[PDB]
């Protein structure tokens, strides 16, 4: 956790992570159910799960961003938008965001 | 796809087949791969023209109403 701790050179300095809500913008140009060129931008605050940080720093690495989330957020936006047409993206926007 | 934008199916399909082919070379591949769909100029133009044309049809209906009002004004 946050605070003044200690370490043993035999085990070495622990891995530090940006454990606070950090914004990321995902601008996406995509299609729709009526095949229209939708410009849509998604904005998300990210934290890593603290209890999962050990595991993260094996599979993802010390950088929990740029390796996983670009694919997740970009693909999810396109899969959601493709389930609505150009008009529904606004008139049904509530459901779209859900 | 072109016209068949069934991205749920393309993602499951490429996910399975890429996974099998990755294991062919002792790789682990299990992802959410960003499927892009950029198309040709003529495809894009036809597809946009569809919506442009129907918006123009609605506009023509409004112009007919406008013309009726002008007819009454003139009379």
């Amino acid at each position: 956790g946050e605070g003044t701790h200690f370490l043993i050179p035999w085990v070495q300095k622990p891995i530090i992570f940006d454990c606070r809500s950090r914004p990321r913008n995902v601008p996406v140009i995509t299609g729709s159910k009526d095949l229209q060129n939708v410009n849509i931008t998604l904005r998300i605050l990210f934290r890593p799960v603290a209890s999962q940080l050990p595991r993260i720093f094996t599979s993802i690495g010390e950088d929990y961003d740029e390796r996983v989330l670009p694919s997740i957020t970009t693909e999810i936006l396109k899969s959601v938008v493709a389930r609505f047409d150009a008009g529904e993206l606004i008139t049904q926007r509530e459901l779209v965001s859900r | 796809s072109q016209l068949i934008t069934q991205r749920a199916q393309v993602s499951l399909l490429i996910r399975r087949e890429l996974t099998e082919r990755a294991k062919d070379f002792s790789l682990i591949l299990d992802d959410v791969a960003i499927t892009e769909l950029s198309f040709s100029r003529e495809y894009t133009a036809a597809v946009e023209a569809k919506q442009v044309a129907q918006q123009e049809a609605q506009r023509a209906q409004f112009l007919v109403e406008k013309a009726k009002q002008e007819q009454r004004q003139k009379i």
